[PDB]
């Protein structure tokens, strides 16, 4: 891992360009989960509360 | 609404600032963001609004595609970390006339010299009434925009809560 | 591990089943064999409150060791060697049972290596 | 350079 | 190249992606300017009050009793017994207690038919 | 009972008799005095409850609901004195002699050792708190708010009127004591089965039972502080209280005739739990927690078993101090800015610091914080249903989630945050008003000392 | 300090009658560690300031 | 939070010297008062880098709306200024 | 004060009735279109854009700047439901979908290793460990007077 | 001494005896002798002194006993006066066979904490023993309700009794 | 247990490849090392996980 | 000076009220305290008894 992050951390001083894959968004949104159950179970629940349950 | 010169601008603006993420070291990014000027520099005097749209509407495309995922955001900015960090410090000063006279006599001149602006509002709040009567189209306004301070003496209408509004370290 | 290979990826009667194991009784071969002989007794395990997985056929030196780091406090990096007695005996312990996997693991041989004979030739 | 700090009152 | 964006209730489209924004017309124009004339007609009225030195109280915010009033008192003037809400409320008000009570008339039946034949263990439940 | 009895009916001429800028102080005084000689009522026995007389009994049961109904007493008196104080002075004489008379009534419904005297007091109490809502209400829906207390409770006391009758005609006693020897089993027919309904039905109107709680968001959301109070702290717990003692002359037939109610409780906590989550007025909010606390009591009563019978004597009590304070919470921030809404006045802990403490402590309470009595209760009524069925727990579970996500949203929307910049009379707390949440929460957490107090008859 | 409980678990994690893939996963955890682990020190502490002028 | 508080002078001090650090101004010229598009020669393109510049030095944003209005080294000094509270 | 005149009614069916909401809501009638009439009680209140409160620009000078509303805007019938503490609708870098199936791909395929990890287990090529005298029968549990089947271990 | 210990035994106390092998002091040795002299001495004196004035004025409580009196088998049916008595006996026989299974398993808890590791096997009577006062509490009080009663108890009783005698029936049946 | 922290210790371990904030850096760390610490409880070793916890 | 102060009010004095809490109050009900067993070694002597433990049977040899 070292060897490794010593290689990966040293080819950011390189002048290439940046191409962002699907693996790195990946693991920067934290896999998603933050930005679907957090914004669908709450929707979910929220609605049903309002419009069902009190309406 | 934003103008094509606007709309540019501020599209430059959030291009050179994801850039700035992706690159991170200074010499890299002194690089890249002159090349990216570059791009800006070969359509800078297009004469055609509709090509203009076209190469601006193309251009958010590519920034969409090839903005960061996690930008970097200054720490008060708007979703920064130290964002709203100091709101709950921020006490208006109207909570001062409740204090209790007990509190007060351990800040004599600050209160004697908070008592001169409290008349100063109350004198001048008649006469900032009528600078906005007057200046005032028929309807009612038109834009958010205030008018300075015409007649020596005056203060500007509604001045009062952007002047005496807390610091932004309270405490 | 090499035998995990050979029972997924490939031929898996000949090699041993660990949840299974031993199937073979052990007097097959060793026309006689010797009964563990089991140093400590009930009492003293008991009495010394060694946890239940840890009354093995090695607990006789462990009940030493405790009783040495009990009497050595507090000198905790006394005690040294019996401790590597402890572990040793352990270690003697697990090599008999890398003998018990061998000697399935040859044995199924056996049957996959005296069925071919009794099978081809009828 | 020990400014006022505003707070509510807290005598009560 | 660039694979287009595709919207969601819960992920709006960007306003640098949208169309509308880059087709601005002379209609367009008039509406955007004709609401900052509302926005602009009501931050007056607020900012008259707001900054009134002799004013001590809360002002009144007309569109948020209208909001309130809109989820409490004008829901069931505004009601009609029909096949949409009728069903809605046989599903969602009835259908739960439905379901539960079948869930727990048959783990009851089935427990209670356990007890009975003594193939139940309740060696140390002394506390119900 | 006389000896409270009497010194409550002697509260009536003291008001009358008292000087007009003293009503309150003396009313207040006397109050807490007889509040203090109501822990006489704790001399309970192991095996025989106090008998009193041919009219009048006090067992484990009734004892904390009598001494809760004199403690609240004082507490609604400090509640009214601000919005009565520009209020004439026969009119705030004859408030008080309502709140006078409701304490008179509970009090003598709570000992009752006669179902038929039982039935009587507890109707009676709705005179005087029908007149405290549609007389010193504040909004127009007081109205129709008394409207709706008052024939929701007779359309399910009417028959329960009929079936004590019919009880006594066939049994030849309504005396508590009696019915206890002379009980028997209710055979399953037709007709037992709305002898079962009649003599349920009024209990669980006034409890509220999910699908009969209409009237309680309407009832309890326009009365005045005083009147809230009452409605949630004793008003609720007449119908939970009746419903312990009715169950003793149903039985086996309860074992199945609960099923109907057992599903609307259990399924009426979330969706009254989840209506919290979308409510804009702060004291409906509220008024809707209620009717899910209350969802749990009904349960626990109505599945018959020593441990639910103490949660249930346990949440009455822990949610009497728990509700009364959080409307009283509620009315300070109304008597400031004149409004119920919610998200109106915001960042009020950057203003008033030490009222945010109630609140905090208040909604810990509410959202059953262990080891106070809210979460006791709580936990040995899931610890009951468990038993009775193990899918109840996922009920159970999902509205403890529930509760905590209504609880501090309402801490979260009121307090931090943000203040709102054109509300500028927010004075600073009165001595009254911290007083009065002290008052509150103070006997809730001494109370986790020494629970057993309130745990009811079958500790 | 923490070599005398992490290495202890992985090498029992390795010797035992286990899941294969939880097993495999702990693995390339530990290789996970030591790439972040680095990514701190490279990004915070080497390299050239990026910090404003006046610190 | 136990950083030096700004003074006026060291505002119009390091707005000026990251201005002397921009090649495509003359620091000979350069003054308070200098407008950037009508008394240096700089277009809007260059000006949106001097307001990236000036946010890169006292590290907090400006927004756009208020940045494409700044076109003098003084008025930007007064948007730091007030926006910092610094009063002398 | 708040009259009748100037609070939510029934949904609008005329256009002059069209006109007097819009004025009634401050919004511009060509801004104003009321929920569909389906008997659920929205009467004529505005159907506002479903968008979050953190969509709206944090730079501007609202009356309210933590809900981000002005005084006398119509409110969203949601609007308790969007605040910044609640459901989030700002645009995502990913897009909607292809998040989602991202994310149940790694669940579906973590959860189908682990199943076949279960069933082709990893293992030392040891036999089983071998306990003192009737596999500790007395110690774990036994009753000491039903005799145990004798436990015999050997030696290689 | 303060409590009776054929009702809450405790067995023997064996505590080995200290065997240094080492040049270093004990720390506990001489922390122990400091707590006796800093903590354990001037605890005692005030203790002295408060039970030296209790002597001076030594005074009782007493243990209430209940004579037994006709349990509701001899009650006649709807007989309120017979009824009251023997239900408020039956009472404090509940409360008390309550606390019987309380004091079994403190035995209990006590053993497995005493034993250490060795719980499983050296903790088998107390095990054995709760068992045995569960099945007989279970038997008496469980499934009554919160309405329980002794007559409901009597009730319980005499099903169990029919089913019993209607096993031993199919039992000498070959 | 074993899988639950077996697919703990992995994905937060990814996550933290890719963070700029140092806070969730050694917050994703921590989630990594509880998982560690739950397969240790799935292999039957609760005194490793325990001395990991010190450590 | 502060420290010894310190040491008095918050460890001295706790300490007796602890003490006399659990020497006279807690410890003179049964089980309340319940103190594991002290482990016995084989060639250990009870304090209480004066007995002892025989040793352990001979261990036959393992040198390495
Ligand atoms: C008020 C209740 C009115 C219920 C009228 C329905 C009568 C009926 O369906 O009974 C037939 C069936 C016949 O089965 P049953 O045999 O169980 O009816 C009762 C039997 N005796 C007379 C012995 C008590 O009764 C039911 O169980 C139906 C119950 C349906 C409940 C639906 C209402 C839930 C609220
Ligand atoms: C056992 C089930 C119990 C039932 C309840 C739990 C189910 C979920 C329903 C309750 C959540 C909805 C409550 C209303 C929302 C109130 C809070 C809110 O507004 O959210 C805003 C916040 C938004 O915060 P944010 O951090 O995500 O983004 C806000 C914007 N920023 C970050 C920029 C500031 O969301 C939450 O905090 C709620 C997230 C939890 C809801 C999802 C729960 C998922 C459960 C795990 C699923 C997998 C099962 C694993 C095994 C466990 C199950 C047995
Ligand atoms: C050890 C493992 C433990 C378990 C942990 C792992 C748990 C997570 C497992 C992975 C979860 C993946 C989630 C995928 C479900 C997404 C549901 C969905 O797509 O609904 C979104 C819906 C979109 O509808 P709309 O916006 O109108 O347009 C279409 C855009 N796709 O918009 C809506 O919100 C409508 C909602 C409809 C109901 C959706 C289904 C419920
Ligand atoms: C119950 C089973 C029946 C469910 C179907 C409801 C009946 C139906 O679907 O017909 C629709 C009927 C006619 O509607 P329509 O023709 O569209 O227009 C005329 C409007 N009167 O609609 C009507 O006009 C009248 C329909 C009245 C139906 C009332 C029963 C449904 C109400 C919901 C159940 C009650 C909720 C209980 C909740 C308790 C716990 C919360
Ligand atoms: C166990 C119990 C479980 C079952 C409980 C069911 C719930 C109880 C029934 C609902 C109680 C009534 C709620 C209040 C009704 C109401 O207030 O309606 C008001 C309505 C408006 O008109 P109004 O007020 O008169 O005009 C002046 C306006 N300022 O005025 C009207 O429209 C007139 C309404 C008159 C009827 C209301 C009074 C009778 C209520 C009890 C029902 C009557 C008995 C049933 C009939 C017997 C058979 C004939
Ligand atoms: C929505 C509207 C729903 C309205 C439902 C109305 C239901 C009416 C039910 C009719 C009453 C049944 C009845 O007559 O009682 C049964 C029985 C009568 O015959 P009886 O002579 O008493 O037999 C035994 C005599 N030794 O008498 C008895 O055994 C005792 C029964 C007395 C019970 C009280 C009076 C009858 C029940 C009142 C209604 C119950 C439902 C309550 C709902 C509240 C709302
Ligand atoms: C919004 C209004 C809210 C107020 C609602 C009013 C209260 C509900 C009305 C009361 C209903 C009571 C039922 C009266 C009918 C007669 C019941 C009966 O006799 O059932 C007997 C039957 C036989 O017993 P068994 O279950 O087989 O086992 C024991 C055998 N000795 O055993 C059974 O059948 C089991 C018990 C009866 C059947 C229960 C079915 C419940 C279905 C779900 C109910 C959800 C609530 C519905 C309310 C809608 C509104
Ligand atoms: C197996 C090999 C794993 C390599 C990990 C690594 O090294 O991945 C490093 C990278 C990111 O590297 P970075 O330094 O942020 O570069 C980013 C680009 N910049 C420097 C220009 C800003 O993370 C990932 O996308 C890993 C996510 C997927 C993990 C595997 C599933
Ligand atoms: C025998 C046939 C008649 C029945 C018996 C009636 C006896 C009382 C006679 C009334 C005398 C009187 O005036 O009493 C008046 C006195 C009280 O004094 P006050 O000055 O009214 O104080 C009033 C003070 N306020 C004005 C602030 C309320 O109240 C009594 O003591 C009445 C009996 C209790
Ligand atoms: C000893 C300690 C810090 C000394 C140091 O480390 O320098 C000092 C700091 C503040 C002191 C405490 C505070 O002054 C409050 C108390 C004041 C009285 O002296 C009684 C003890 C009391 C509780 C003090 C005990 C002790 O002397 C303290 C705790
Ligand atoms: C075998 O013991 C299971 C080991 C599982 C962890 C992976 C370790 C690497 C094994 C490589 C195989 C070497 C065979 C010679
Ligand atoms: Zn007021």
């Amino acid at each position: 891992g070292f060897i490794l992050a010593l290689e990966i951390s040293n080819m950011t001083k390189n002048l290439k360009y940046h191409y962002p894959s699907n693996a790195f968004k990946f693991s920067t949104l934290l896999g998603y989960f933050p930005t679907i159950m957090h914004r669908l179970a709450p929707y979910m629940n929220l609605s049903m509360s309002q419009k069902s349950a009190s309406s | 609404y934003l103008t094509h010169q606007q709309k540019v601008l501020r599209l430059y603006k959030r291009a050179l600032r994801h850039l700035e993420s992706w690159c991170i070291h200074r010499d890299k990014y002194r690089y890249f963001a002159c090349l990216l000027r570059a791009r800006f520099d070969e359509h800078k005097n297009e004469k055609d609004m509709v090509k203009a749209t076209q190469l601006l509407r193309e251009a958010e495309e590519e920034f969409w595609h090839g903005q960061h995922p996690q930008p970097y955001i200054f720490p008060e900015s708007p979703g920064g970390t130290s964002y709203e960090r100091y709101e709950c410090y921020k006490v208006p000063e109207w909570c001062l006339d409740d204090w209790h006279p007990s509190e007060k006599a351990m800040y004599p001149d600050y209160f004697a010299k908070r008592e001169q602006w409290k008349k100063l509002r109350r004198e001048s709040w008649e006469r900032e009434v009528k600078q906005l009567q007057e200046e005032t189209p028929v309807g009612g306004p038109r834009t958010e925009a205030l008018p300075p301070a015409r007649k020596q003496g005056d203060l500007p209408p509604l001045w009062w809560h952007i002047v005496t509004r807390p610091r932004e370290r309270p405490m | 591990g090499a035998h995990l290979a050979r029972r997924y990826l490939g031929d898996a009667s000949v090699e041993p089943d660990p949840l299974r194991m031993p199937t073979f009784p052990p007097d097959y071969g060793f026309p006689e064999r010797k009964e563990r002989e089991m140093v400590a007794t009930q009492q003293e395990m008991n009495d010394a409150q060694l946890v239940l997985q840890q009354r093995d056929y090695c607990a006789h030196y462990l009940i030493r060791f405790l009783k040495c780091k009990r009497d050595s406090f507090p000198n905790f990096l006394a005690c040294k060697h019996e401790r590597h007695d402890w572990d040793y005996c352990e270690h003697l312990d697990y090599v008999k049972r890398m003998k018990e996997f061998e000697r399935e693991r040859r044995l199924l041989q056996r049957k996959k290596r005296r069925e071919q004979r009794e099978a081809d030739m009828a | 350079k020990r400014l006022f700090i505003i707070k509510p009152s807290g005598f009560y | 190249s660039f694979p287009k964006y595709e919207a969601s209730r819960l992920s709006s489209l960007p306003t640098t992606l949208d169309p509308a924004e880059y087709d601005i017309s002379s209609e367009t124009r008039k509406a955007q300017a004709e609401r900052l004339a509302i926005r602009s007609r009501l931050k007056r009225e607020y900012q008259l009050q707001y900054y009134d030195p002799s004013r001590r109280g809360v002002i009144e915010d007309p569109a948020l009793v209208r909001w309130t009033y809109a989820r409490s008192a004008n829901i069931y003037p505004n009601f009609r017994p029909n096949t949409k809400t009728s069903l809605l409320g046989a599903l969602f008000g009835i259908g739960p207690l439905v379901f539960w009570y079948y869930v727990f008339k048959t783990d009851r039946d089935r427990k209670e038919k356990l007890i009975q034949e003594g193939k139940l263990d309740r060696t140390f439940n002394i506390s119900y | 009972m006389l000896k409270y009895i009497i010194p409550t009916i002697m509260l009536m001429p003291l008001t009358w008799l008292s000087k007009n800028n003293m009503i309150w102080v003396n009313s207040t005084a006397h109050s807490l005095l007889i509040s203090f000689t109501s822990l006489l009522l704790m001399n309970q026995f192991g095996d025989n409850s106090l008998n009193f007389s041919l009219l009048f009994f006090s067992d484990s049961l009734s004892t904390p609901l009598l001494i809760l109904t004199m403690w609240l007493l004082p507490l609604m008196l400090m509640a009214s004195q601000h919005h009565l104080s520009k209020e004439n002075l026969t009119r705030k004489k004859l408030f008080i002699t309502m709140l006078i008379s409701l304490q008179l009534f509970l009090i003598m419904t709570f000992t009752a050792m006669e179902l038929i005297l039982f039935y009587i007091l507890f109707e009676a109490t709705l005179v005087p708190t029908l007149i405290i809502i549609t007389r010193w209400g504040n909004q127009t829906e007081r109205l129709n708010a008394g409207l709706y207390f008052l024939f929701y409770t007779l359309a399910g006391s009417l028959p329960l009127l009929v079936a004590l009758i019919y009880i006594q005609n066939t049994v030849g006693s309504l005396n508590f004591l009696m019915l206890q020897y002379w009980v028997q089993p209710v055979h399953n027919s037709w007709s037992n089965v709305f002898m079962w309904l009649a003599c349920m039905m009024a209990f669980m109107v006034k409890m509220p039972l999910y699908g009969l709680h209409l009237w309680l968001p309407k009832a309890h959301v326009e009365a005045p502080i005083a009147g809230s109070m009452v409605l949630a702290a004793v008003l609720l717990k007449l119908g939970g209280y009746g419903m312990l003692r009715i169950t003793l002359i149903l039985n086996p037939m309860t074992d199945f005739m609960a099923y109907p109610f057992i599903m609307l409780s259990l399924w009426g906590m979330i969706m009254t739990s989840s209506i919290c989550l979308r409510q804009t007025d702060l004291k409906s909010l509220i008024a809707y927690s209620s009717v899910s606390h209350m969802a749990l009591v009904i349960v626990a009563i109505l599945i018959q078993t020593p441990w639910s019978y103490m949660g249930a004597t346990a949440l009455m009590i822990a949610h009497g101090l728990t509700s009364s304070m959080l409307f009283c919470l509620a009315n300070s921030n109304y008597e400031r800015i004149h409004s119920r809404t919610m998200i109106l006045a915001r960042g009020l802990q950057t203003l008033l610091p030490l009222m945010a403490t109630w609140w905090l402590l208040a909604s810990l309470t509410n959202l059953a914080l262990p080891p106070t009595i809210n979460l006791i209760g709580e936990l040995f009524v899931v610890m009951s249903t468990f038993s009775w069925s193990n899918i109840t727990i996922i009920l159970m579970g999902v509205n403890m989630v529930i509760t905590a996500l209504y609880s501090l949203y309402m801490l979260i929307m009121t307090q931090r945050g943000k203040y709102t910049y054109h509300i500028n009379n927010i004075s600073p707390s009165f001595t009254r008003e911290n007083a009065l949440m002290s008052l509150h929460i103070l006997p809730l957490l001494l109370l986790t000392l020494n629970p057993k107090i309130i745990l009811g008859p079958l500790y | 300090t923490g070599f005398y409980s992490k290495d202890l678990i992985i090498e029992a994690a390795n010797t035992s009658y286990t899941n294969a893939w939880a097993l495999l996963m702990t693995l390339i955890a530990t290789s996970f560690t030591a790439i972040y682990s680095t990514r701190i020190i490279f990004f915070a502490l080497l390299g050239q300031p990026r910090f404003p002028t006046l610190v | 939070s136990d950083a030096p508080p700004l003074t006026l002078e060291g505002i119009k001090d390091r707005v000026l010297y990251v201005l002397k650090l921009y090649d495509k101004i003359d620091p000979e010229k350069l003054s308070v008062n200098s407008h950037f598009m009508k008394d240096l020669g700089l277009d809007s393109l260059d000006q949106v880098e001097i307001i990236m510049a000036m946010e890169d030095e006292f590290g907090f944003e400006i927004p756009d709306i208020d940045a494409e209005k700044l076109m003098c080294p003084q008025e930007i000094v007064d948007y730091i200024a007030d926006k910092k509270d610094v009063y002398e | 004060h708040i009259t009748k005149d100037m609070l939510p009614g029934p949904y609008p069916k005329t256009p002059e009735e069209r006109a007097a909401a819009a004025k009634k809501y401050n919004m511009r009638v060509e801004d104003y279109e009321p929920y569909p009439d389906d008997g659920t009680g929205y009467g004529d209140y505005p159907k506002l854009p479903d968008r979050s409160q953190q969509e709206r620009d944090p730079w501007y000078d609202w009356d309210h700047p933590d809900l981000r509303l002005n005084w006398g805007e119509p409110m969203h019938w949601d609007l308790d439901m969007y605040i910044r503490n609640r459901v989030d609708t700002s645009p995502t870098p990913v897009n909607w979908n292809l998040m989602c199936k991202h994310l149940f791909g790694f669940v579906a395929f973590m959860l189908f290793m682990f199943w076949v990890g279960e069933t082709y287990p990893a293992y030392q090529p040891v036999g089983p460990k071998q306990y003192p005298y009737n596999n500790l029968y007395l110690e774990r549990g036994g009753d000491p007077n039903k005799e145990p089947e004798p436990v015999v271990h050997y030696e290689i | 001494d303060s409590w009776d210990k054929d009702v809450y035994p405790e067995p023997p106390r064996r505590t080995p005896a200290p065997s240094p092998q080492t040049s270093l002091p004990n720390p506990i040795t001489y922390l122990t002798k400091a707590f006796d002299l800093l903590v354990d001495r001037p605890v005692t004196l005030v203790r002295e002194f408060i039970e030296r004035q209790h002597a001076k004025n030594k005074y009782y409580y007493y243990h209430r006993e209940f004579r037994r009196v006709p349990d509701i088998t001899e009650c006649q049916e709807k007989d309120v006066l017979c009824m009251f008595e023997a239900e408020m006996q039956w009472r404090r026989d509940y409360k008390v066979d309550q606390e019987i299974v309380n004091i079994i398993q403190e035995r209990l808890k006590a053993c497995q904490q005493r034993e250490g590791e060795s719980h499983r096997q050296n903790c088998a009577k107390e095990l054995e023993q709760f068992t045995q006062v569960v099945k007989a509490y279970q038997d008496r009080y469980h499934d009554l309700g919160a309405h329980y009663s002794a007559r409901k108890c009597l009730a319980k009783q005499k099903q169990r009794m029919l089913a019993e005698r209607k096993a031993a029936k199919e039992a000498a049946a070959a | 247990t074993l899988c639950l922290g077996a697919i703990t210790t992995l994905f937060t371990a990814m996550c933290a490849l890719t963070q700029n904030d140092i806070k969730k850096i050694i917050a994703f760390s921590t989630s990594s090392q509880l998982g560690l610490m739950m397969v240790t409880i799935g292999i039957n070793q609760p005194y490793l996980a325990f001395l990991h916890i010190c450590t | 000076y502060r420290h010894s102060i310190f040491a008095f009010t918050h460890v001295l004095i706790p300490v007796w009220i602890i003490h006399y809490y659990l020497k006279y109050h807690v410890t003179t009900k049964p089980y309340t305290i319940v103190e594991k067993k002290p482990r016995i070694f084989p060639g250990d002597t009870i304090l209480e008894t004066g007995e002892v433990i025989p040793p352990m049977k001979e261990f036959p040899d393992q040198h390495h």
